[PDB]
């Protein structure tokens, strides 16, 4: 359950990541590849190669749904509704993995937004990215 | 953990510019305010109510300093974190009853701090290294459960 | 999600439980205890002895949620409202530990009701427990 | 990994019982229905459109044996089961690219079965012992991934 505060928190967040928002999709992508190498068993079709445009491109295109999540903060399962078709009945990725997307995400955040990156944005970032995780795989079954 | 002779400096390295009081304080303060449930165990701390008031709280911050200790402490027989860790395992399990999975939270918690300090120098690589001990040692933490 | 099929198949391996709930719960804890005794800490207070009173006792109340939850398949999340609020505020049991029980609850029935425990009804039975876990767990966040 | 003598007795006894030709069927077949997802994997075993599609199919049905006879076999080597399904895992990754996770499925999956045909046989320290075997093949199986 987002909080005013926590909405508040994300889109102030996020408002922050702006026009870098692709490269750090791009940058949390290839940290989960590194940190947690079974979460490459999803892309054995990807050149998980360090700068690859596979890789840049689909850090574009998760960054995107990303933003689209926060200005939908307040409907995410009618605006999300596509992704979790997919992910649920096509790419059929295991729920766990979402745990290891949304940590990385918030590494590269913090490593990048450090005056912003407060224990309480901190705090609306799990729980957002973790809404948004719960969105994701709720066509699951 | 099984560290790369290359990812064990990494490691070492990074460890080795690390403002103990400060890191510790911020990853245990940081854990209470991501994860309230956390509190559940230190009551006695006082004003935990509020993030400010978290952060704040120098008993917060004093245990903080303790658990990172213990931490920089298991850097150093990463062939043995089972072994280092084992009185500390019987103490949370007997005496604190914490769940293991408390530890795992701490262990990404510090990830997210360490990021927060060191910026670029926090590479893919090297976050790819720490997780493996924040990994090993919540694992070694964990053994002597029953 | 349950299936009209799901729920049918639940409410008549629930029914062949009908009676013995208490017994099968209190197993299952048992069951619990033993394989996964890191979910032990969350009963610090409690006599963990085999065929402890406690134990039986506790096993009773959780077959009686179940029942309960059987009998309101339909509105689970309300039925279930009071008892979300518990383990959500007071206990703060973590979610893995819910996969853990259900997992032993699935095992115990599995021992007690061989010719009802088909590949359907094994089936529907992961999903209403999964279903049940779901609800215990929406009020931590 | 952690098997006491008694669960290592316990274990190989009722593995004495067991009929690896018709448990592995049950068990992967059980699996497929469980988890449909799953069924991503064999889509080159044709009809696992229904419950009975899948559980009859002959080639789920003989796969199983597959299954279940590395596992036997495995449980021969309790004391290197890493190095026992160390091509089998490197296969898995490189090959199959099956989400280690798949691995803890079977392996809850077929405690169930092991549960549904020992019924009473199979009691709760049995089932205790039993689980740390699944749970040590899975991470045996998950060991080469990279
Ligand atoms: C924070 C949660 C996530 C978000 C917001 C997200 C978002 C997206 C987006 C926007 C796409 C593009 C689909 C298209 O090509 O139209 C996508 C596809 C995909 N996602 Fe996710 N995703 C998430 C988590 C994950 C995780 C954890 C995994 C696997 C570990 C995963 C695996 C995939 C794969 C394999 C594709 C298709 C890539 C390709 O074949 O080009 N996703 N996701
Ligand atoms: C691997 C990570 C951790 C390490 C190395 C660690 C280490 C320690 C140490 C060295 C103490 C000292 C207390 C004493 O000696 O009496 C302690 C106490 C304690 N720890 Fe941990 N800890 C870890 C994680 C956690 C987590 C994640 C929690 C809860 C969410 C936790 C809860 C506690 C509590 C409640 C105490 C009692 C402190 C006191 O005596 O006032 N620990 N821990
Ligand atoms: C199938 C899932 C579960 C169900 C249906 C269930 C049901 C219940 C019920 C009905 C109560 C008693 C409330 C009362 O006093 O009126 C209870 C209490 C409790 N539950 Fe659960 N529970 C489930 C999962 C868990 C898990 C997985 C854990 C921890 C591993 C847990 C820990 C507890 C504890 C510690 C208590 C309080 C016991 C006491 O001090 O008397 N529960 N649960
Ligand atoms: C501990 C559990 C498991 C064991 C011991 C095991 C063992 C095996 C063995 C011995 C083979 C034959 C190797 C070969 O063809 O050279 C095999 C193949 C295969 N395994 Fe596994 N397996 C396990 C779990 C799984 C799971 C859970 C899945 C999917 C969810 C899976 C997917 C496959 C597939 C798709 C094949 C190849 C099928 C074909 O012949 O086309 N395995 N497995």
């Amino acid at each position: 359950m987002l909080s005013p505060a926590d909405k508040t928190n994300v889109k102030a967040a996020w408002g922050k990541v702006g026009a870098h928002a692709g490269e750090y999709g791009a940058e949390a992508l290839e940290r989960m590849f590194l940190s947690f190498p079974t979460t490459k068993t999803y892309f054995p079709h990807f050149d998980l190669s360090h700068g690859s445009a596979q890789v840049k491109g689909h850090g574009k295109k998760v960054a995107d749904a990303l933003t689209n999540a926060v200005a939908h903060v307040d409907d995410m399962p009618n605006a999300l509704s596509a992704l979790s078709d997919l992910h649920a009945h096509k790419l059929r990725v295991d729920p766990v993995n979402f745990k290891l997307l949304s940590h990385c995400l918030l590494v590269t955040l913090a490593a990048h937004l450090p005056a912003e990156f407060t224990p309480a944005v901190h705090a609306s970032l799990d729980k957002f990215l973790a809404s948004v995780s719960t969105v994701l795989t709720s066509k699951f079954r | 953990v099984h560290l790369t002779p290359e990812e064990k400096s990494a490691v070492t390295a990074l460890w080795g510019k690390v403002n103990v009081d400060e890191v510790g304080g911020e990853a245990l303060g940081r854990l209470l305010v991501v994860y309230p449930w956390t509190q559940r165990f230190f009551e006695s701390f006082g004003d935990l109510s509020t993030p400010d008031a978290v952060m704040g709280n120098p008993k917060v911050k004093a245990h903080g300093k303790k658990v990172l200790g213990a931490f920089s402490d298991g850097l150093a027989h990463l062939d043995n974190l089972k072994g280092t860790f084992a009185t500390l395992s019987e103490l949370h399990c007997d005496k604190l009853h914490v769940d293991p999975e408390n530890f795992r939270l701490l262990g990404n918690v510090l990830v997210c701090v360490l990021a927060h300090h060191f910026g670029k120098e926090f590479t893919p690589p090297v976050q790819a290294a720490y997780q493996k001990v924040v990994a090993g040692v919540a694992n070694a933490l964990a053994h002597k459960y029953h």
